[PDB]
């Protein structure tokens, strides 16, 4: 069942989490000095710049290849106190992003440091023998 | 999906040499080995050798290593994936037991454990080795639910083969050509018959066209 | 027996595509600012990589090639980019009163006329020599006041004196993800399947020699001479010829001209011709009759291969068009020559005495069918002489209802693109599609 | 044994599949308003745009890091009826891409949906305990 790009924007987070491929596809795809040419070329560079930034974050979180990745960071209750059923079956990703947009930067920092910067050194010392 | 067409039948005297050709189309001639296999009544089917149009490597069976010469021409491209080509086999020191049918065959795969395996075969070339001379045939008429049968008799010819068509190839339905007989004299004879409705005498004229290329003779007989 | 799709990233797969190529030229150091090399073309790699593709056979079509169309628009756009900053001779359309250069029973004329000075209020009278072609009489009744040929149609701009018109080798490169396929078949005709193919990122050093009728400084066909056309049966389509042996042609302007720098405004400088010093001789090119007769005979042999092993093959001069298409036009040291080729295409074929060609010069030109902008080629000081290679030709049949008894061939220069096709016949642009899906007996681990 | 970029374009698919690294390397690598500058800059943006699109497809198919990846999609016989020896030892990638270019879009859709959109949710419910 496909609704299209951003079709599940008003659905529950659990329902929207099933069609992440839909947003992933349409997320990247004599004189040429015309006002349109300058706009187009600058628009194309802006699109690949935003895409590479999100893929950069997935890279430093060790989640490059996957749309759903699990981490080692525990969920600090100060961010949100809501239970799983209330989060995934009562909220949309929009109002969720609004409730957690406040602590997103802190969470992103813990996400790159806590695991993948610790995980890689421990991976070398483990496969060291 | 390509066809291999070999040269016509030839009659040669023992001790002479003969060169058979094998023209290819419908596939990349360069990508597949061309094998040569013969079949005689005394030895059955016998593999002679193959040659690679790409590299020129040849592998001849020891029984033909000293009497068979295999060569190939360069492919003439048609499209990116197909071309036309030609392979040749020159056999010398012919003997009576070398009389038989010869085939060229395209290999199976470009790579693997059986790349050269003959997969696409030609129509065959009939080689007769004999000290006897060529003799053209004599064609005689075979006089005729409401159905009837008529045909043409090809008597005393040499060597094989003889081809028969009807109305310059316009008449193909109901045609029945019989294998040749081997007389005690050493000459062959065969018959060809076609089945037609008996009422079709006022609208159809049946012409049998006999071609004996070894003697370079054509006969168009009205039945 | 259970088959599953598997993704392969990097499969040698390509498709015909047209993309935006860019420039690449060696590191030639120096005067400069030559239009084509520009301030910056990506310097050629110290070592190019030509990778032969075994077993590959690709279809080529030099006539539907998009590299030609791109190069054409690149030369045109490069020309305008070099004329924009130079001095525009809008005030040089003053009425000219011209007299003969003495002599009895005149290509160039001595012209006097008033031209503005640095100060707006002041004016100046100056005399400068001109060629007959650049001027027309303003009367036809007739009196004898002349004017520039372009003043009636389009404005005019003076080519800067520093930029040079000498073609230098230019390599057309394709961006990453695309590739160029070079047909290395010696006997390769116009179009068709090329048995021997290789891949390169940039083409060879192609000099953008603008010529007509005769192809100069091009690349010589290997093995036999090549006869390339889009439709040999159709007379309307031109005929590209490529020599295996180059013929030599010497063009000279014996006149010892002089440059007269006359200021026509604040900063603006106009460079007029200064009275000639020495004899008055007209420009002309020489060609060895032995080599040309030999080279022309080799052409008729390949010509009969398409018009019957025996047939009447004659040669006549251009009988269509005027100006550019009727004369072997080209550039040489900065002066634009226009030669009569009737002496070269004047034979009939069936079954050290060097030829000479008359060449006239112009300084006002409208190349590539340009409508709206003319250019004034500043005079070149001293004697001009350039030795060039005549590698190819551009012919055309006369047509008609002749019962194939005789065939006539005349030169022509219908389009400037045919010059680029003479060097882009072997190249082709394709895009690499490295995503291939094939079935194998492999399955992903559910884990 | 290296022949160079696209060297195995006329070889069998099995032989070409061995040198996919070769195509992977060379697949990406006062006024500047000159006609060349506009062409170059626009050419450079075109190269990274095509590269990121193919890497995008590998991402949504869960095959980002690898040149050879296996999937869960079974080979529907309507696409091609050829056996393994006939495909990998008798055909080149060119004529293969021509025979399957017809169903490529359908295959790409099944490739992103059938596994990696199903695989990621099942991976969360499996590592859920
Ligand atoms: C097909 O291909 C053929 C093969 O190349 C082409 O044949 C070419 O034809 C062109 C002409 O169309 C020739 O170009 C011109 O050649 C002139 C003759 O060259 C002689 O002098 C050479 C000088 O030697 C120097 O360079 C050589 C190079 O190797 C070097 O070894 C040596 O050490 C020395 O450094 C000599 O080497 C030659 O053998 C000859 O004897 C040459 O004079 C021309 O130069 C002019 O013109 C060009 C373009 O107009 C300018 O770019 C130059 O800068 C130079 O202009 C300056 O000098 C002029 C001299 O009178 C002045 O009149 C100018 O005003 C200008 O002076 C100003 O600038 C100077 C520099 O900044 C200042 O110092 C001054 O003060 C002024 O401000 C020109 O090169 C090719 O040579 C010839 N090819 C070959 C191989 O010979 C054929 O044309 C092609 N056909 C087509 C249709 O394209
Ligand atoms: C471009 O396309 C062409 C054409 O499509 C393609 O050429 C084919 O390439 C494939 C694979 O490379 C070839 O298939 C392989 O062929 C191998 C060679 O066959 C051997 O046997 C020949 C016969 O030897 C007998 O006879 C000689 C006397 O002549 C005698 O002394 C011997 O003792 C023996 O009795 C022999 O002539 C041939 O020699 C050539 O090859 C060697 C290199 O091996 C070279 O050094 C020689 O100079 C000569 O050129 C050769 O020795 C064969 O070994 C091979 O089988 C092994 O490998 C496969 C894996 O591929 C294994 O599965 C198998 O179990 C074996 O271990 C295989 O059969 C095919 O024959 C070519 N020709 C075709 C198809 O027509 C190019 O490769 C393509 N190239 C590109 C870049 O695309
Ligand atoms: C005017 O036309 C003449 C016609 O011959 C032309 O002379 C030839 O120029 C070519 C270059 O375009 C010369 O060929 C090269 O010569 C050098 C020095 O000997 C070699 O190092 C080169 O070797 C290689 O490159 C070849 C391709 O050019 C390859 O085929 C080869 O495998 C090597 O990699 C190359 O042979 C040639 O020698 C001259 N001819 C003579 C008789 O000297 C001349 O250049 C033209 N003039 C202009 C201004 O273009
Ligand atoms: C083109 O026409 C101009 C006239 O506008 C010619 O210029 C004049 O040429 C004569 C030569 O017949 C010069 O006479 C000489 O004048 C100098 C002055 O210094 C004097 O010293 C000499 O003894 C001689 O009398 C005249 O000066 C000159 N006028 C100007 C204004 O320069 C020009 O020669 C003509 N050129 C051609 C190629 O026809
Ligand atoms: C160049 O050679 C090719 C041969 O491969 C010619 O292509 C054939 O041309 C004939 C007529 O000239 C057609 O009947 C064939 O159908 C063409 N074959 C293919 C595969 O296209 C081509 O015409 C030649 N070009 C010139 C200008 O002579
Ligand atoms: C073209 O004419 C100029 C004169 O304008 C000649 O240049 C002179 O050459 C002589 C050598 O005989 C020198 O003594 C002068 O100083 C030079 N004067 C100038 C202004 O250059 C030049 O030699 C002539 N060239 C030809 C080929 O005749
Ligand atoms: C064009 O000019 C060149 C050189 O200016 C001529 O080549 C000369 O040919 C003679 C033979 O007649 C040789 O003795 C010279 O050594 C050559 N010089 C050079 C520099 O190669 C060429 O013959 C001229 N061609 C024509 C048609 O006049
Ligand atoms: C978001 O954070 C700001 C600053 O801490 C706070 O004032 C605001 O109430 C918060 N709103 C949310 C997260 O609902
Ligand atoms: C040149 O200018 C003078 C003064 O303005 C004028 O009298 C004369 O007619 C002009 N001559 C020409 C040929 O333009
Ligand atoms: C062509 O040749 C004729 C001679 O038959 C000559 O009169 C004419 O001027 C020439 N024209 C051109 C453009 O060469
Ligand atoms: C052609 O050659 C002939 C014979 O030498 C000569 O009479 C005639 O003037 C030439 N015509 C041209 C246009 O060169
Ligand atoms: C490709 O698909 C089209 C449309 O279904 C079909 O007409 C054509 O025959 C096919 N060719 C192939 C895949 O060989």
């Amino acid at each position: 069942v496909f609704l299209g790009f951003l079709g599940a924007a008003g659905s529950t987070m659990g329902a929207a989490s099933m069609t992440l491929t839909v947003q992933a596809r349409n997320l990247l795809s004599l004189l040429k000095l015309t006002v349109w040419g300058i706009k187009q070329l600058q628009a194309r560079v802006l699109a690949v710049e935003r895409y590479l930034r999100d893929q950069q974050l997935l890279g430093i979180w060790g989640c490059s290849g996957k749309l759903i990745c699990c981490t080692n960071v525990p969920w600090n209750s100060s961010w949100s106190n809501r239970n799983l059923s209330e989060i995934w079956d009562n909220m949309t990703w929009l109002q969720w992003d609004k409730e957690i947009s406040n602590y997103t930067q802190i969470i992103y920092g813990l996400l790159e440091e806590s695991q993948n910067q610790q995980e890689k050194n421990e991976q070398d010392l483990l496969a060291l023998d | 999906e390509g066809q291999l067409v070999q040269s016509g039948a030839e009659l040669k005297k023992p001790g002479a040499s003969v060169k058979i050709s094998c023209k290819t189309s419908g596939y990349r001639f360069n990508f597949y080995h061309i094998n040569w296999i013969r079949q005689t009544a005394g030895r059955g089917p016998e593999w002679m050798g193959w040659i690679s149009p790409y590299s020129g490597d040849k592998n001849l069976a020891p029984a033909f290593q000293d009497r068979v010469i295999m060569t190939t021409d360069t492919e003439v491209p048609v499209t990116s994936f197909t071309s036309t080509g030609a392979a040749y086999m020159e056999i010398r020191n012919l003997k009576f037991d070398d009389t038989g049918t010869y085939f060229c065959a395209k290999g199976l795969l470009r790579d693997g454990s059986s790349t050269w395996l003959p997969y696409l075969w030609g129509q065959g070339t009939l080689l007769t080795v004999s000290s006897a001379s060529t003799k053209g045939p004599s064609v005689f008429p075979l006089a005729p639910g409401g159905t009837a049968a008529l045909g043409c008799l090809v008597k005393d010819y040499f060597p094989e083969p003889v081809t028969v068509s009807w109305n310059s190839g316009a008449l193909t339905s109901g045609v029945h050509t019989f294998p040749a007989v081997l007389q005690s004299s050493g000459l062959y004879s065969l018959s060809s018959v076609v089945t037609v409705p008996s009422s079709s005498l006022g609208t159809q004229t049946y012409i049998c066209n006999v071609n004996h290329k070894p003697s370079n003779t054509k006969v168009d007989k009205r039945v | 027996e259970n088959l599953w799709v598997t993704v392969y990233y990097g499969v040698p797969v390509w498709k015909d595509a047209e993309t935006t190529l860019f420039c690449a030229s060696d590191a030639k150091a120096y005067k400069k600012h030559n239009v084509w090399a520009t301030h910056a073309c990506v310097p050629t790699d110290p070592n190019p990589q030509e990778i032969h593709l075994e077993n590959v056979t690709e279809e080529f079509n030099m006539w539907k090639n998009n590299m030609v169309e791109q190069m054409h628009t690149d030369i045109i756009s490069l020309w305008d980019q070099s004329l924009k900053p130079c001095v525009k001779l809008t005030p040089l359309c003053v009425t000219l009163q011209c007299t003969n250069v003495a002599i009895t029973d005149g290509e160039l004329k001595n012209c006097s006329f008033n031209m503005t000075t640095e100060l707006r209020d002041k004016r100046q009278k100056v005399h400068a020599l001109f060629y007959k072609l650049d001027i027309v009489p303003i009367n036809e009744n007739q009196n004898t006041s002349y004017r520039l040929i372009n003043c009636n149609t389009a404005a005019i701009t003076q080519a800067c004196p520093k930029v040079s018109f000498e073609p230098i080798p230019i390599h057309y490169c394709a961006p990453a993800g695309f590739a160029i396929l070079k047909c290395k078949d010696k006997k390769f005709n116009g179009t068709g399947p090329c048995p021997s193919v290789s891949t390169v990122q940039c083409t060879h050093g192609i000099k953008p020699v603008v010529s007509t009728q005769l192809l100069l400084n091009g690349s010589l066909a290997e093995e036999e001479v090549m006869i390339r056309s889009e439709d040999i049966r159709n007379n309307a389509k031109n005929i590209l010829v490529q020599f295996n042996t180059p013929v030599q042609i010497n063009c000279t302007r014996p006149n010892n001209n002089t440059r007269k720098s006359i200021r026509i405004g604040p900063g603006q400088w106009f460079y007029a011709t200064g009275d000639i010093i020495g004899d008055i001789r007209q420009a002309h090119c020489n060609v060895s009759k032995a080599t040309w007769n030999e080279t022309l005979g080799k052409v008729v042999k390949q010509l009969r291969k398409h018009f019957g092993n025996n047939t009447i093959i004659r040669f006549a001069n251009s009988s269509g068009g005027d100006l550019e298409v009727t004369t072997h036009s080209f550039n040489c040291g900065g002066e634009f020559f226009y030669c009569d080729t009737s002496g070269l295409f004047n034979s009939t074929w069936i079954s050290n005495d060097s030829i000479t060609l008359p060449c006239r010069i112009k300084q006002i030109i409208n190349m590539w069918q340009r409508i709206g902008q003319a250019m004034y080629a500043p005079p070149i000081q001293g004697v001009i002489r350039c030795v060039s290679n005549i590698t190819g030709l551009i012919l055309t049949r006369d047509g008609g209802s002749t019962d194939s008894t005789t065939e006539t061939f005349r030169p022509s220069g219908g389009d400037m693109r045919d010059n680029w096709r003479s060097e882009l016949y072997k190249y082709k642009v394709v895009k690499i599609e490295p995503l291939g899906v094939a079935p194998t007996r492999c399955k992903r681990r559910v884990v």
